[PDB]
């Protein structure tokens, strides 16, 4: 499907035609990087607004030091319901409040730790309330975690990507602000199974917290278009490796 | 012994060798990791102070290569922990016996076979663990949520509703001027396998093989997406 | 002999852990394409943007 | 630095830009490959030749001027790709700069009807020695 | 490159002559030689930034 596109034209009366041809492959390329950029830059965006928000808090340390500390009650449940929030606005952006009943827990010990899912819920012992393990969040934050960036792709038909190279007070470090994108996904995750919860019944909650796979029937005619944080969707390791 | 030259730059050792300790020991963001060489000099390097021939007896002692464990002799053990802490150069990040077996059960396979082309293959499982019982995820989920049920708020946390914002938007502007030369790609790619090693980190105990096919899920995630955008 | 073999023996990488790409390609074309009317229902905007 | 082609037009990012290998250019300026004191290609002179036998401050001296067809055929290497791009995409740039070759395939009917500097037509080495 | 040239030239005990022209060198200092298309994309990626 090279598709020359293919043109002619002529001189009322016919006297004599001339004739052209053109190919998509430059136009097709300007779309795709268009769009690209262009998504980007919103997501980019998205991420510049949640994170002045909770610079707005009045926070009177830095987040790493928050986390670090255990003595708080206040701060880390004030973030996750900021979070939260924001998320369930990510949704549902004329909705504003839960109506009450949102409590939360501090957890300490190796021997109340959970696998997986780092936070967890019970959406009524007559009421809701929701479960946080500070010990292990924190460990995430080993900057050692982080280095400078690794340009590999793959798969590269040559100028389909070469292309590129003929395209053109909080004043903190950039790795620094990418720590929050952790708690984002995972927040993120936790949310998922909450609304499910939220929407159905306990045992097919415990059904996905066995396995965060059955999701993929019922979280349809669900997400309307509102997409989410998924863009670089080739998250994968080696397979078959995995010698049964 | 000469180490002016058989110990010439022992940066040119330390620096690895520290570079390979932060890998294999708790993580690191990913590089081509690999010297056989640069572990023998990792050997060298340890071989010039007790704070170090303490560590190195105790590796050595894998070259028996059975899987078992050393008593703790509580004392030294404690004081060889500090040095380690010392000799890692790290602001007190929480080193612990935990991640010193976890690099004891590293060494437990680093030697134990001479495939000399490329072991490229993870080996996700520690034997030194508090016990290979290795009861299954449902048990511990009941156990949890015992105490879990048994524990109290220790806040009343929510009282009416609520939300915060601002509309600086030249205040924004500004930030997002900042932020904007970041590589954002690769400068979140760490967050996923930070998270996906924060996985086993948790379940480091009586731990349970599969993770793999429900990792897939959430990946396919994307895929649910695709769907739904084609209904 | 020695020489070469150990040249060989240093060149054998070893235990190396996992990994993630996540770089990715979206569609060529049938990936829905956007239509006049959406576009419109966005410029309308200059109307009253005015100046 | 880059492979071969000593010069490359960025067409526009944004606007026009060009770059310059000017280490390399020297290397070529260093020159003292040339020496006039040759012999060249003839034969069946009596028939082909034969006949050939019998008819006829800035003083500066020539070889710099030798030099100068070196800039000029490089620069006319580059014409062609600046020339071809600024008519056409970018993406054929994926064969043209992988290989030029079948170029000329699209200058069919582009040429102006007046030839440019390859009169001794017969530039050629060896070739089946590759033992490929 | 002149080092390597007699290296080269001595390989051959052969007498005639030898047409051959060898004009790659071996020991160039590298495991294996890459493509050019990478070559091309990592040194353009650097080309952009400059002023």
């Amino acid at each position: 499907k090279c598709n020359k596109v293919r043109t002619v034209t002529e001189i009322v009366n016919s006297d004599e035609k001339i004739q052209k041809t053109y190919e998509l492959a430059e136009f097709d390329l300007k779309n795709l990087s268009s769009l690209e950029s262009y998504e980007t830059l919103k997501i980019k965006l998205a991420l510049s607004k949640y994170m002045a928000m909770l610079s707005t808090l009045e926070m009177t340390q830095p987040l790493l030091e928050i986390f670090r500390n255990k003595a708080d009650t206040r701060q880390i449940a004030a973030v996750v319901f900021s979070t939260l929030a924001f998320i369930h606005n990510r949704f549902h952006p004329l909705v504003t409040n839960f109506t009450n009943k949102m409590e939360f827990v501090v957890t300490e010990t190796n021997d109340t730790s959970i696998p997986g899912e780092p936070i967890l819920f019970t959406e009524n012992e007559g009421v809701l309330l929701c479960s946080v393990d500070r010990p292990s969040i924190v460990k995430m934050l080993s900057r050692e975690f982080d280095t400078e960036a690794l340009v590999n792709f793959e798969n590269d038909n040559c100028n389909v990507r070469i292309a590129k190279t003929f395209g053109a007070d909080f004043s903190i470090t950039e790795v620094e602000a990418t720590q929050y994108l952790t708690l984002l996904l995972t927040v993120e995750h936790a949310y998922l199974h909450y609304y499910i919860f939220k929407n159905y019944g306990v045992f097919e909650y415990c059904k996905s917290l066995t396995d965060h796979s059955l999701f993929t029937n019922k979280l349809r005619s669900t997400m309307s278009t509102k997409t989410s944080n998924l863009l670089l969707s080739k998250f994968k390791f080696t397979i078959e490796d995995f010698d049964k | 012994a000469q180490p002016s030259e058989e110990l010439i730059n022992m940066r040119r050792y330390r620096n690895a060798a520290r570079k390979l300790i932060h890998h294999y020991s708790l993580n690191s963001t990913s590089s081509t990791e690999y010297k056989i060489s640069d572990v023998v000099m990792t050997m060298i390097f340890l071989l010039r102070s007790e704070k170090y021939h303490s560590l190195f007896k105790l590796l050595e002692t894998t070259f028996d290569d059975y899987t078992c464990r050393p008593q703790m002799t509580q004392v030294q053990t404690d004081t060889l922990l500090d040095a380690v802490r010392s000799l890692l150069e790290m602001p007190s990040t929480t080193i612990d016996l935990t991640t010193v077996d976890i690099m004891r059960s590293s060494f437990a396979r680093c030697f134990n076979s001479p495939i000399m082309r490329y072991a490229k293959i993870v080996l996700l499982q520690n034997v030194a663990l508090q016990r290979d019982k290795r009861t299954t995820l449902e048990e511990l989920l009941i156990e949890r949520g015992e105490k879990i049920q048994m524990l109290q708020p220790q806040q009343y946390i929510n009282s009416g509703t609520e939300i915060p914002f601002c509309d600086d938007a030249e205040f924004l502007n500004r930030l997002l001027k900042h932020i904007d030369p970041y590589p954002l790609s690769r400068m979140y790619y760490n967050a996923a396998n930070t998270m996906f090693y924060t996985t086993m980190e948790n379940y480091a105990v009586s731990n349970c093989k599969f993770n793999i096919e429900d990792y897939n899920n959430i990946f396919k995630v994307m895929e649910n997406i695709r769907k739904h955008s084609n209904k």
